[PDB]
């Protein structure tokens, strides 16, 4: 239900600080 | 003109407002000169027909029109003609690492690219959501708004945020120069209401380095 | 340059 409406993100290669 | 430090801006002000509140808005956070500067970047980026519609963490409408009605892109920092785009994520980065993991317990190792939105007016808007409902590893969300004079009372566009715990909702303009910084979990259920003009907004989410660790998992077996 | 602590915008300038 929630997870239909969540803003997609890349699931890799992320930035690292 | 006199902008107060970041370090001083982060540990007198977003870290105890963020555990306080769960939401923390810095307005004049860059000054004119480099918000416009960011404004004409996205400009650029967004006349060149360079996005992309809004996407859903798992595809389960018969559009995804529906629920996100803007069109976005996704910014590294490093593109050219982006420079002023890095900047504006260095500065978040360098909030962040001020704020030295007092941000309730998280462990903030990491983000996401920078993504660009675009609402288009014409009624646009993002339903009631969740940012992070289900330990993608996300903890933290940051959005800077570009929208000069903006009039929510003729062209809508207001950042209603539901803060669990709270009685009242909290009514976010998209201003001009405005930061925010938000709890991207259950606790900040939010939505952005229809748009009647072009709304302009570039989001980060930083992650937490235990949950974002345990969202990336490969499965060699079927399961 | 002064927060209304029960408040969470805050102007840097
Ligand atoms: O642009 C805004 O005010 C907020 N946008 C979102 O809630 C999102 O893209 O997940
Ligand atoms: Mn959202």
């Amino acid at each position: 239900d929630l997870e239909m409406l969540a803003p997609y993100i890349p699931m890799d290669d992320d930035f690292q600080l | 003109t006199k902008p107060l430090p970041a370090l001083k801006l982060a540990l007198e002000y977003i870290v105890p407002c963020m555990n306080k509140h769960g939401i923390c808005v810095v307005d004049d956070f860059l000054g004119k000169e480099t918000g416009q500067q960011i404004g004409d970047e996205v400009r650029a980026l967004h006349d060149t027909g360079k996005f992309t519609d809004g996407q859903l963490v798992s595809q389960k409408s018969d559009s995804s029109k529906d629920i996100r009605g803007d069109k976005i892109t996704w910014i590294e920092g490093k593109e050219p003609g982006c420079e002023t785009i890095g900047l504006l994520m260095s500065s978040m980065d360098d909030l962040i690492r001020h704020c030295n993991g007092k941000l309730g317990s998280y462990k903030i190792n990491g983000r996401t690219k920078a993504m660009v939105a675009c609402y288009p007016g014409n009624g646009t808007g993002y339903v009631r959501h969740v940012d992070n409902p289900n330990g993608d590893g996300r903890c933290v969300t940051c959005i800077y708004y570009l929208n000069k004079d903006w009039d929510a009372k003729v062209s809508g566009g207001i950042l209603r945020i539901f803060p669990e715990g709270k009685a009242q909702f909290a009514d976010i303009e998209p201003k001009f120069d405005r930061l925010l910084f938000f709890w991207s979990d259950r606790r900040n259920p939010h939505e952005v209401q229809p748009a009647y003009a072009t709304r302009y907004a570039i989001t980060v989410w930083y992650f937490d380095a235990d949950e974002r660790a345990r969202a990336k998992v490969k499965y060699l077996t079927g399961e | 340059x002064v927060w209304l602590t029960d408040t969470w915008v805050l102007s840097r300038t």
